[PDB]
């Protein structure tokens, strides 16, 4: 169909998108109030879990001596991997000249930043001496020491910091002209200065828009290899390690695909309510959700191919350790997660080949929810199960999470949803410009036919 | 705020005679499991027992000791 | 295209001030972090 | 001009510049405070409960430092002087004096005179005194002229910078033995030459071995 529904003018774009922010704060809808109250409650669960993590130590988690990376690193890889599809809409679709990114890239960039804020606490939080996190950063000290810089956590620190800063930069340049519109309609005098210095007095103009498209296309060209590498490096903190299930050569493209897959699941699960509850049906059409299910289907096939590559690596090899990896994943004590992985991330994705399954909104929402849960299960199968059973059978032990792993997970959900709710309150969730430009491009296609 | 607390440090009133402070001394003793004693070398750190080794001259300790002597 | 401050009289001493900022601040971190112990 | 006044451009440029400068200044604050002579207690004459005078005993009265620190060339721990060390002199050299009531309170009751540690390491660093004095490094390369000190201050902060500076270039501070000689010693002009000869003569090992972590930390 069409990515934008008709009956829309530039006044209508600015009215519909711009008036979801700059509403009076006492006129704020009660559904937003309920969601933000739930997010505030879960953020207090976060603060309690982080407090007991800091006081007692990292031993409140279920980690033991074989599994040094339990549920904390799993949630780290899941939360960082959610950001790939948001950056995909942000940068890669900007590079590929894709017409469906024009209504999504604001929400995509926003949840990339919020998943980055949720992920980036986990390298600090999983230390157990977290106040020395700056030792992984090359800083001038009186000691004269350095980070090792050949470790993959040493790559992780640069990687998450650069990724956080570039995604913040892309958000700010993507937000400057929408700041310029929201300053121009705010109707309260003090709020006009607040969105004014946010816009920097953007002054939407040629010789300013030239540098706008030029820098945005070029930053998309910078961030497009960057998010692939940053999730390759999140892969590489297993892929350089000598554990049998972790030293797999397919891991950087397979973790990149799993990241886009889980992130597209999350963008589904958090934009079907944004499409329905906030009346943005014309801006986010059904063809939008069709093409997003198609891209999720692509990455799901590449992830299922990665599972096949793991099965082929374990069967083709004559090593005992890869074969016992496949046995303990298939018939071991933690084999439930691997069976739920092939039920979730493999069986439930074959529905998305058919158009009516893609166009059905409840089916699409529930299948995206299974994608997110089974993606988490894939991180569990990669990390925990391979750390359970290793080279020496004396160093074999089961991993059981405590209440504090789940407490921190639910609390990071609270931090994510809280930051998302402030985002959808003060700032607009659809790019006002680049939808007006998309309106221009749509009526120009309707002109030249 | 200061890098460390003051760290008071206490010397002797009459020094121990045959030891240089900061050097462990090894003393020979005997530790009995079921009455039957094995000859041990016990490290004297600053006049207190810290580590039990085997007395190499003894029968039932030809250098080494059992675990109960080590956890004495 | 040229910037809009290309033909301004402020473009000489402001961009001289960025490097006089650099050689003051960065050399201050050099003095503190290498020559101050 | 619709929202902002005329000098909004001035205030915004000054505000971005000021934000950069306060970031630089806060980094300077943190670095200065972590290297400050207050933090590491450097060149601060920390008061002892008797006010022993090294200036009066070593430069004036003239006792060698192995008389009181008898363990300086045998152990890691240079011996802190007991009460009896004072009492060889101070049972006769003006006892019944107010400056020695703590010293005479000890050696009668057994409680130690509770001295305050001036040079302090963080206790997993494991300094060894015997190998430093034995390999030609004297006091006043690490303690300064203690012989002139009425109350002793820490001369420099015991960093990994300073310790690794001598563990990477030992030729600059090594001396032809005479480790325990009084601080009348001066390093000569040919410190590179005589330092290289004394490094090769004492068996001072390459810096790839002396900067190892299990050299000091254990
Ligand atoms: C002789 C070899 C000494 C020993 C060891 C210590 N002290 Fe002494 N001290 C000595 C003399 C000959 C003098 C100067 C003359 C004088 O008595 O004034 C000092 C000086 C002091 C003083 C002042 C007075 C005194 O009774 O000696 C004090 C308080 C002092 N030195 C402190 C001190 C302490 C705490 C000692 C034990 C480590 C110590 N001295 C040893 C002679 C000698
Ligand atoms: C120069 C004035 C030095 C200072 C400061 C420190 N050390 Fe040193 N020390 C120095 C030398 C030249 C040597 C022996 C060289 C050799 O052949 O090894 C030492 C000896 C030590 C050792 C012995 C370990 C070893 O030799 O393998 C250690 C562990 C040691 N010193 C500890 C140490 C610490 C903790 C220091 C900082 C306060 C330190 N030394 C400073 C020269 C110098
Ligand atoms: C003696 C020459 C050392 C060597 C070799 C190393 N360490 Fe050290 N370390 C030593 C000193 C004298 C200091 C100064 C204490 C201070 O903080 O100023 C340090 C410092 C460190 C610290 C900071 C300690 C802390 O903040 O808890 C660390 C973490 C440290 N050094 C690490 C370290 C490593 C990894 C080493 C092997 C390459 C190493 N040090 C060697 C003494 C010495
Ligand atoms: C070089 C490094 C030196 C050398 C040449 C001397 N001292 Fe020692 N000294 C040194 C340190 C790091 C310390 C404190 C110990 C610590 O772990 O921080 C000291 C301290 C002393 C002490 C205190 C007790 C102790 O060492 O544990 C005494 C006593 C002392 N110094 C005496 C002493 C004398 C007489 C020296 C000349 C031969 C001398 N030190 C040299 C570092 C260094
Ligand atoms: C009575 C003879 C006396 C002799 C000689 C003497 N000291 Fe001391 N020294 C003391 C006493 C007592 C202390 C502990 C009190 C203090 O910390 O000041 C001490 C401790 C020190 C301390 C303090 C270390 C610490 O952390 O507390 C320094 C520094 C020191 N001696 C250096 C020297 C040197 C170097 C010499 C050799 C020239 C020397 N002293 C000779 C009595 C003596």
């Amino acid at each position: 169909e069409a990515y934008l529904l008709p009956g829309e003018t530039y006044t209508s774009i600015s009215a519909k998108i711009g008036d979801v922010p700059l509403t009076p704060p006492l006129k704020t809808p009660k559904g937003w109030l309920a969601g933000f109250s739930v997010a505030f409650f879960m953020l207090m669960i976060f603060f309690v879990s982080v407090t007991w993590l800091f006081i007692r130590g990292v031993g409140i988690w279920g980690i033991n001596i074989p599994v040094g990376w339990g549920m904390d690193i799993i949630n780290f890889v899941w939360w960082i991997g959610i950001g790939h599809a948001g950056t995909l809409i942000s940068a890669i679709l900007l590079l590929l000249n894709q017409g469906w990114r024009n209504s999504i890239n604001r929400f995509a960039e926003a949840m990339t930043l919020f998943a980055v804020a949720c992920a980036g606490l986990y390298p600090i939080l999983h230390l157990g001496r977290p106040w020395l996190f700056y030792w992984l950063i090359p800083y001038p000290n009186t000691h004269g020491m350095w980070p090792q810089f050949r470790s993959a956590l040493a790559w992780d620190v640069f990687a998450i910091s650069t990724y956080a800063t570039v995604s913040l930069v892309f958000w700010l340049v993507g937000l400057i002209p929408d700041f310029a519109t929201l300053r121009d309609r705010a109707k309260n005098i003090w709020v006009k200065r607040l969105y004014g210095i946010a816009a920097l007095g953007w002054r939407g103009s040629a010789r300013h828009w030239h540098r706008y498209e030029m820098a945005s296309i070029l930053l998309a060209g910078l961030s497009t290899p960057l998010v692939v590498s940053v999730h390759s490096i999140i892969s590489l903190d297993f892929a350089i390690s000598q554990v049998p299930g972790w030293q797999v050569t397919v891991f950087p493209p397979y973790f990149v695909a799993g990241a886009v897959f889980a992130g597209f699941a999350m963008v589904l699960l958090l934009m079907i309510p944004v499409r329905t509850f906030y009346g943005f049906e014309n801006y986010i059409t059904l063809h939008h959700l069709d093409v997003m299910a198609k891209v999720m289907l692509t990455t799901g096939m590449i992830v299922v191919y990665g599972y096949f590559m793991e099965v082929f690596a374990s069967l083709y090899s004559g090593n005992e350790f890869e074969e016992y990896l496949l046995y303990n994943r298939l018939f071991g004590p933690s084999s439930w997660a691997y069976w739920g992985l092939l039920f979730c991330n493999a069986v439930a994705i074959q529905p998305l080949w058919f158009k009516k399954v893609r166009q059905n909104i409840p089916a699409l929402l529930i299948i995206s929810l299974i994608v997110s849960v089974g993606m988490w299960l894939e991180r569990y199968v990669i990390i925990v199960i391979s750390l359970e059973r290793d080279f020496l059978p004396s160093s074999w032990d089961i991993y059981i999470p405590t209440i504090w792993d789940w407490s921190l997970y639910i609390g990071t959900f609270g931090l994510f949803f809280t930051l998302l709710f402030l985002f959808i309150r003060v700032l607009p969730m659809i790019n006002i410009f680049e939808m007006r430009l998309f309106l221009y491009q749509e009526t120009e296609k309707a002109k030249q036919r | 705020c200061t890098y460390q607390p003051r760290q008071y440090i206490a010397p002797f009133d009459r020094q121990p005679e045959g030891r240089v402070p900061g050097i462990p001394q090894y003393f020979a003793s005997t530790l009995t499991l079921g009455g039957y004693g094995t000859g041990v070398l016990v490290r004297s750190n600053e006049g207190r027992p810290t580590k039990v080794e085997g007395n190499p001259r003894h029968p039932a300790s030809l250098g080494g000791t059992d675990l109960f002597a080590q956890a004495e | 295209m040229q910037p809009e401050w290309s033909g301004d009289p402020e473009v000489k001493p402001v961009f001289l001030a960025v490097t006089l900022t650099g050689m003051v601040a960065f050399l201050l971190m050099v003095w503190l972090f290498a020559f101050y112990w | 001009a619709q929202i902002f006044p005329r000098n909004a451009n001035l205030l915004s440029r000054l505000s971005i510049f000021a934000l950069v400068l306060l970031v630089v200044e806060g980094i300077l604050i943190l670095g200065v405070y972590f290297r400050s002579n207050y933090f590491r207690q450097v060149n601060v004459a920390i008061e002892q409960p008797v006010a022993f005078s090294h200036q009066l005993h070593v430069n004036v009265v003239g006792i060698d430092c192995r008389y009181c620190h008898t363990s300086v060339d045998q152990s890691y721990f240079a011996n802190i002087p007991a009460t009896e060390t004072c009492m060889t002199c101070h049972s006769q050299i003006k006892t019944y004096s107010p400056l020695l009531e703590k010293v005479r309170e000890s050696y009668a009751t057994g409680k130690p005179i509770e001295w305050v540690k001036v040079y302090d390491l963080p206790n997993f660093v494991y300094f060894n005194h015997s190998i430093h004095v034995n390999k030609g490094i004297g006091c006043s390369t690490c303690h300064g002229q203690v012989n002139n000190m009425p109350v002793v201050w820490q001369q420099q902060a015991l960093y990994m910078g300073w310790c690794l500076n001598c563990h990477r270039n030992p030729e600059l501070y090594v001396r032809p033995r005479e480790e325990v000689y009084n601080m009348d010693y001066v390093p000569p002009s040919n410190q590179l030459e005589i330092g290289r000869q004394l490094v090769a003569e004492y068996g001072i090992m390459p810096p790839d071995q002396l900067t190892n972590c299990y050299v000091c930390h254990r």
